[PDB]
RNA sequence: CCUGGUGUCUUGGGUG
DNA sequence: GGATTACACCCAAGACACCAGGCACGAG
DNA sequence: CTCGTGCCTGGTGTCTTGAATCC
């Protein structure tokens, strides 16, 4: 009902600074609670560093639900949004 | 301003507060609809299925 | 009284369960938690329909805790009895204060002041029964009673019956 | 009859003052034209004055320092007069509550009253110490417990009759105190029995230490915390508490600073 | 996590519905009736049941469990009582609105003086906002000076209506008896008005902007008073073994005493003129209990001479509940000291004294990648840096490492938390008051250093408007993985170099370095 | 919103027609009779 | 804990005593209203199930799930062991055995015949199938709501039910 | 943490940080509400695991909230002045 | 009882001059009885948590009402360091 | 053998 | 007729009255 | 030994008349 179909999504295709900060923190948090990590971990073992590594390779398994003013929303996966 | 007067008047006219403002949520200690709180984060069940099978929940 | 009900359950998932078979874990998790349980609002939930194909939707991540929240919408077979409903039963016990009858999941108590006088408890008979001449109420005897009151413990519900009316009793 | 507002607690004084003024002016060319005045305890802060003209009320109160200057007098209806002058228990075997002394607040049975009619003999659960700390108040009294004559015999007593003892000049019969109280010292009305009444009726901490090795060698200190192996010495010399290993300490004892053989 | 597990579903608040508490509802949530003003049983320990500290209202003592919920004093919210009033009294907050309602309705049957037949009045009922509609109606009906028995039958009683005036806590109505004759204004008691309000119809209740479920107009008159639990009015000990009571506790005693004397009148000696002095005094105490800043009359005073702290005064002003405890409040994990400059620190660093670094902490979750590292901190303990202060299990029990003598026998499990000392490159929020603009709060990276001042690289003095003539600054430590990331990716110093105020930098090379570079 | 509020207020804290703070006050207070 | 599509139930000014469950007065409470809504918001008639329908669905669901648990590989005592836990084992076994001793039409051939015969409030249509009756006199007494409806066929209902009914 | 520091975190858009500061790092409190009447009138015995809002006769539709203690305090002071602050967890329009 | 050490008090309830003290140490021991053994409650005075130094002098006397009255003066030395303030 | 509470309301003088 | 009147922080310096009743001590 | 006076403690309850601008 409220959900907007993939072909008709209108919001910006770039990840905003606020979306980026929330994604990094949430994913960091999940890793520190021993969620399966999707990239190779070499020397960089801090929780925030691993999450930043996953972001750079487009491998974070999360979806942004962007609410529009009327309450409807577009779901965007972090795999498809372009990160500067 | 006019703190107590607002609240007495709000009671007598049964006002409904829809909790969309920043100030409403701050004083109730809930994540405010602003900045990092202006959206929800969902788990991408479709993208997890590309992982190998030995990572699976039992 | 059986119904089909479209229900839903809020499930919280710890982040360490975020793997490729997440949905299958949730399907097992839903069934273990819901099947066989009773609530006063719906009754006994007997079996859930189409369990292996339930669409769980997307999980909401809880801010500040990392855990994920799923709303699993589903469809089940539910059993709730009702006051006024006439039903058949199978007697489980007979005692000086009446009898207990198993109607599927639960047990119904009918007291002595709502039992007709000509049905006399006979302990000396082998096996023990409520007896007449052409009537025979032994364990497993079809009897017809009417539910006159439902009490709710929110864990198991308790219903009281009566055979103090027309056409109710053994058949 | 007019009522008049007066300073709380000064109602009797105002009635007095009105009488003096009345009597002093009797037979003069300017008599005080009031007939009577009175004050009811139940009616705090009011005096009532009997007269024919309102002006006489003002005259009665003129200059009275206990009366509120505001022109607050009020008229009483004839049908209200007698109620203003309404004057208004206690039976042997009934319960009352004591209002004074160490037994203040306690429930007591009325045993009997004096011939004259003033004080009543009460049967009371005693609050005694059997002279335990002798060489009392209601805030530093004892718990209630029936008198025990064998306890008194053991610890500190005159037998007077069957089950009757005088102990420290009070009378106890079958365990109860019988003591006279003024009737004005007991409450007879609206008593509420209580729940309770319904039921009844490491060895080197803090010792001085000298350090024998390291950069702090020769300094005095005190063992502040000795969890294990690593001590916390509060050094005297700079205002600092240090972590230090146990091999480094000398402890003071009867003869000098002794190594870890103490 | 500091909360024991409860099976009830966790949700957030989406809506706040304000309204009035009906008399019936007050009794339904109450757990005890309050009658006796004597707080103590008889000054012999254990407070008196039915008294103002009845243990069913709750525990403010560490050793007595609540006799209603079984929970300790920390979890127990407290439960309300109720106090029956012998006679209904006005709510001091609602008097001017009550006054407005009288001129709108008939003082006999209570019907709205105008109908949809009046064209301008039919326009006024369409107004969507309840407050404006009510005012628009009253603006019309104000000049209607008689309740008509007949349409311009409407259910009217034919009586002319009085002009109601407020005189302190009393309302006077002047009726014009049917040129000029003599009018007799009698007092409009709360009880008289109470009965009139219950006969207002549901349809006229809506048209007056009130609400049948939430704000029914007779609930503006007080008949039973809710007795707040002791958490709202705690006792304090002035000099250890001497405790005084809260202003509300003393004031509720006065209302309770005054309530008993109204019961003491109607059964015997009432000289009428005495009934009016005692009932008005009950009205007085109930008024100043809620609002002790009533204009035009003297304030209620404590025996010390200073005014009583009423509930209204608790909420207003800089130190009250809203501006002093909810819009801002005191917080944990903070620190403050004098600042000094250091040119040999990076722009985004802050030098943090060792003593401060051992008091503050961050709860780092134990994982497979850091478990070996974190055990080293545990052996060092709270007094050697780099060390740690607590180990927190998933159940919430903290192990205090100051008093654990068998610290060597702890083995860490995944998912536990170790509250370790503050350490190099942890982000912290740094702040100088007054916070005039957003660059008064920027995230710096900690560098632990000897000596007791905070060190700043000199080029950040300008956005803080800081200097080193005695200024102090505040440091706040984020307490979770989510907020560390928010600090470093949104609030960090290099992101703040250009300000949106004037699309230009707010930091540059300054003082010695700027003089020298020329 | 908040950024706008701080951007206007901060310069005011360091600062024949009326000018400066008294004139600023007339605007926000939308006074009917200006000086 | 577990909730449904039906929500809020905020307070109203007038109370209601059409809520107390009475099968005689067609009061099934707020959850079992005549018109329900599924998990997509679509309108839907209340689903009341006779003993014959219910026996087929529950047994089918259990053996299809049992086959699924076996990767794709009759008696009531065997079908109840599919559940997990002794609490679950109990309620499911007792329900099949109860239905095993009171379901007249114990196969899908006869059941679909009864299904087409019956397929006017939806609750009454389901009641008539569950309670066996001989004559019209017996149906309107035990189920007193069928009185003032003036639309029998009742006799041919009972005749077909009894004729399809196998001997015992 | 005064009113002016609150505003700075809004400007940064650091909504998550502001929530934590004013709750977990201070006076966080758990309350129970009745799903029907919205009041904090629930009597909750956690070791007996039984809950009841006596007014609504409701033992099933009950929610828990995390709110500041000073907000819980505020609502009880409002109740004491006959103001009903009803906390509902869902909208309706 | 308070959490600090009581081991620097002498038998008269007063600490003696010359003893170094640190924060939360008790320097004046005093009790108050509990109204209606094991009857008293501590009412002692600890040194301010942020301070240290040496007890210099202890005055013992009585006040106008005749009860006992003490004053304990503590001295320490403050040495200039980073952060201290100076002015011409 | 784990838990572990010390006041408030003002006023005045100061710091940036 | 009230309400408005920067922010944060430090520290030292203070606390019910009168009347009536009961008990104890001293003097005759 | 008895009576009277003084002091202390506990309980209950108030009152002689005497900073300035704005909406
Ligand atoms: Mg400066
Ligand atoms: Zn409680
Ligand atoms: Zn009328
Ligand atoms: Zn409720």
């Amino acid at each position: 009902e409220l959900a907007i179909l993939k072909e008709e999504r209108t919001t910006t295709p770039y990840l905003t600074k606020y979306e980026r900060a929330r994604i990094l923190g949430t994913r960091a948090l999940q890793i520190s609670m021993n969620a399966p990590v999707l990239v190779d971990i070499e020397g960089e073992t801090d929780p925030l560093q691993i999450a930043m590594k996953e972001l750079s390779q487009r491998k974070i398994p999360l979806v942004i639900r962007r609410y529009l003013p009327d309450g409807s929303y577009e779901d965007w996966g972090c795999d498809e949004l372009i990160v500067d | 301003e006019e703190t107590v007067e607002i609240l007495f008047e709000a009671g007598a006219a049964a006002e409904l507060d829809d909790c969309r403002g920043v100030s409403e949520n701050v004083m109730l200690g809930q994540l405010a609809p602003m900045g990092t709180g202006a959206f929800d984060v969902m788990i991408d069940e479709k993208l997890l299925t590309s992982l190998p099978a030995d990572y699976a929940p039992t | 009284m059986f119904f089909l009900k479209d229900l839903s359950l809020i499930l919280t998932l710890h982040p360490s369960y975020f793997g490729p078979q997440m949905n299958q874990y949730l399907r097992e998790k839903l069934l273990t938690d819901v099947e066989g349980t009773c609530t006063g609002q719906f009754g006994y939930i007997v079996t859930v329909l189409d369990g292996m194909n339930i669409d769980v939707g997307k999980g909401r991540i809880i801010p500040g805790s990392g855990s994920a929240e799923f709303e699993v919408k589903y469809r089940a077979v539910v059993w709730k009895p009702f006051k006024g409903e006439v039903v058949d039963a199978i007697v489980s016990n007979v005692s000086p204060i009446g009898f207990f009858a198993d109607v599927g999941p639960l047990n119904v108590f009918v007291s002595t002041r709502l039992i007709p006088d000509n049905l006399v408890y006979n302990p000396s008979n082998s096996p023990p029964a409520y007896m007449s001449n052409d009537e025979l109420i032994t364990k497993g005897s079809k009897v017809r009673l009417k539910v006159v009151g439902t009490r709710t413990d929110v864990n198991e519900i308790y219903a009281i019956g009566s055979i103090k009316e027309d056409f109710l009793g053994a058949i | 009859i007019w009522g008049v507002k007066v300073r709380l607690g000064k109602e009797k004084d105002v009635v007095r003052q009105i009488l003096k003024k009345k009597l002093a002016r009797e037979g003069t060319k300017n008599p005080l034209e009031i007939y009577s005045a009175f004050q009811r305890d139940s009616f705090k802060g009011h005096v009532y004055i009997e007269a024919r003209k309102a002006e006489a009320i003002n005259d009665a109160l003129k200059g009275n320092v206990n009366v509120f200057s505001n022109n607050s007098k009020f008229l009483v209806g004839i049908v209200e007069y007698k109620d203003l002058l309404r004057p208004v228990k206690l039976t042997r075997g009934s319960y009352v509550r004591v209002k004074n002394g160490k037994f203040k607040g306690d429930l007591a049975q009325v045993d009997e009253v004096l011939e004259n009619g003033l004080e009543a003999r009460l049967k009371l659960v005693p609050r005694l110490d059997y002279g335990k700390d002798l060489s009392y108040t209601s805030k530093f009294r004892p718990a209630q417990r029936l008198f025990s004559e064998a306890e008194a015999r053991v610890h500190e007593i005159r037998r007077d009759r069957d089950g009757f003892v005088t102990y420290g000049g009070e009378e106890y019969y079958e365990g109860f105190l019988y003591k006279t109280f003024r009737l004005q010292n007991l409450i007879v009305n609206s008593i509420n029995p209580t729940l309770n009444e319904l039921s009844l009726f490491d060895p080197t901490l803090n010792k001085t230490v000298k350090i024998r090795q390291g950069g702090y060698k020769g300094k005095i200190g005190i063992v502040k915390e000795a969890n294990g192996d690593r001590f916390r010495v509060e050094l005297h010399n700079p205002n600092k508490t240090i972590p230090i290993p146990c091999s480094f300490l000398l402890i003071e004892s009867t003869h000098g600073w002794v190594p870890y053989e103490d | 996590s500091q909360f024991p597990y409860s099976s009830a579903p966790l949700r957030s608040v989406k809506e706040v519905q304000f309204g009035l508490l009906s008399p019936e509802e007050i009794r339904a949530i109450s757990v005890v009736k309050i009658e006796y003003p004597e707080i103590m049983d008889e000054s012999r320990q254990r407070p008196r049941e039915g008294g103002l500290n009845d243990p069913k209202l709750g525990s403010i003592d560490r050793n007595f469990k609540c006799q209603t919920c079984g929970e300790g004093m920390a979890e127990c919210p407290g439960h309300f009582g109720h106090m029956e009033l012998a006679k209904p009294v006005f709510h001091i907050g609602f008097i001017p609105k009550i006054k407005k309602v009288c001129e709108c309705i008939c003082m006999n049957c209570g019907k709205l003086l105008l109908d949809e037949t009046n064209p301008t009045m039919a326009q006024a009922i369409r107004i969507r906002d309840p407050k404006k509609r009510f005012n628009a109606v009253w603006q019309l009906c104000k000049t209607k000076m008689v309740c008509e028995a007949d349409a311009p039958s409407r259910g009217g009683c034919g009586n002319t209506q009085p002009v109601v005036r407020k005189d302190g806590m009393k309302l006077w109505g002047t009726w014009k008896k049917s040129r000029d004759a003599q009018p007799e204004r009698k007092l409009l008691t709360p009880g008289e008005i109470l009965n009139v309000f219950k006969h207002i119809s549901p349809e006229d209740c809506f048209r007056l902007g009130f609400n049948e479920d939430y704000a029914r107009p007779e609930w503006m008159i007080i008949t039973v008073l809710p007795v707040p639990p002791p958490q709202v009015r705690p006792s304090i000990a002035m000099d250890e073994t001497t405790q005084g009571q809260d202003d509300l506790t003393h004031k509720l005693s006065d209302i309770l005493k005054a309530n008993i004397n109204v019961q003491k009148l109607e059964m015997d000696g009432s000289p009428q003129h005495i009934i009016n002095e005692v009932e008005q005094l009950l009205q007085f105490h109930v008024a100043t209990y809620m609002d002790n800043d009533i204009a035009g009359q003297p304030q209620a005073l404590q025996k010390s001479g200073r005014p009583v702290k009423a509930i209204r005064a608790r909420l207003k002003g800089k130190e009250g509940r809203l501006r002093g405890n909810l819009m801002g409040k005191r917080v944990d994990f903070s620190a403050r000291t004098v600042i000094s400059g250091d040119p040999n620190l990076e722009l985004d660093q802050v030098g943090v004294p060792i003593s401060i670094a051992k008091t503050l902490s961050y709860p780092e979750t134990v994982t497979q990648y850091n478990i070996h590292r974190l055990t080293e901190y545990v052996r060092n303990g709270p007094n050697e840096h780099p060390g740690a202060k607590y180990v927190i299990r998933d159940n919430g029990d903290r192990i205090d490492l100051r008093y654990h003598k068998r610290a060597g026998d702890i083995v860490l499990q995944y998912g536990w938390k170790v509250e370790r000392h503050l350490m190099d490159d942890d982000p912290v929020l740094f702040n100088r008051q007054p916070s005039l603009h957003k660059m008064s709060m920027m995230a710096h990276r900690v560098k632990v250093m000897p000596y007791s001042t905070f060190r700043l690289n000199l080029s950040v003095t300008s956005p803080y408007n800081a200097d080193f003539d005695g200024d102090e600054m505040n440091l706040h430590v984020p307490q979770s993985e989510e907020t560390r990331a928010e600090l470093s990716q949104l609030c960090a110093v290099p992101l703040q170099i250009v300000s949106p105020q004037s699309n230009k930098p707010v930091m540059g090379i300054v003082q010695d370095t700027l003089c020298g570079v020329r | 919103g908040v950024i706008a509020a701080q951007s206007i207020g901060e310069p005011a804290t360091q600062m024949n027609v009326t000018l400066g703070v008294p004139r600023l006050k007339e605007i926000l207070n939308v006074a009917k009779n200006i000086k | 804990v577990s909730t449904s599509t039906v929500g809020a139930r905020r307070r109203r000014a007038k109370q209601q005593v059409d809520d107390e469950e009475n099968a005689t007065l067609l009061r099934l409470g707020p959850e079992f209203a005549l018109k329900q809504y599924d998990h997509d918001g679509n309108e839907h008639d209340l689903i009341a199930l006779s003993l014959s329908e219910s026996r087929l669905l529950i047994r089918e669901a259990l053996k299809a799930r049992s086959r699924a648990r076996n990767g794709g590989v009759i008696d009531d005592d065997e079908l109840a062991k599919v559940t997990s836990g002794a609490v679950a084992n109990g309620v499911v076994k007792k329900t099949l055995d109860y239905l095993n001793t009171f379901a007249r039409f114990k196969d899908e051939e006869t059941c679909t015949a009864v299904d087409q015969l019956l397929h006017l409030h939806p609750f009454e249509i389901a009641q008539l199938s569950s309670l066996g009756c001989e004559d019209v006199d017996e149906a309107i007494t035990l189920i007193p709501s069928l009185a003032a409806k003036k639309e029998v066929n009742l006799q041919r209902i009972l005749d077909e039910l009894n004729r399809l009914e196998d001997p015992y | 943490f005064g009113e002016m520091e609150r505003d700075c975190m809004i400007a940064h858009g650091a909504a998550g940080f502001l929530k934590e500061r004013l709750m977990e790092a201070s006076d966080a409190f758990r309350v129970h509400v009745c799903g029907i009447c919205g009041l904090m009138s629930v009597i909750a015995n956690l070791k007996k695991n039984q809950f009841e809002c006596r007014s609504c006769k409701n033992k099933t539709n009950i929610y828990q909230l995390h709110i500041p203690y000073a907000a819980k305090l505020l609502f009880q002071e409002l109740m004491a002045m006959n103001i009903a602050p009803r906390l509902y967890t869902e909208r309706s329009g | 009882l308070k959490h600090g050490t009581y081991e620097k008090l002498d038998e008269d309830g007063l600490i003696a001059p010359g003893v170094r003290v640190s924060g939360d140490d008790i320097i004046i021991g005093k009790t108050t009885p509990i109204p209606p053994y094991h009857t008293k409650r501590d009412a002692s005075t600890p040194l301010r948590s942020t301070e240290n130094g040496i007890v210099d002098q202890v005055l013992l006397t009585t006040n106008q009402e005749g009860l006992k009255f003490v004053k304990v003066r503590m001295r320490t030395t403050k040495v200039p360091q980073i952060g201290d303030k100076f002015a011409s």
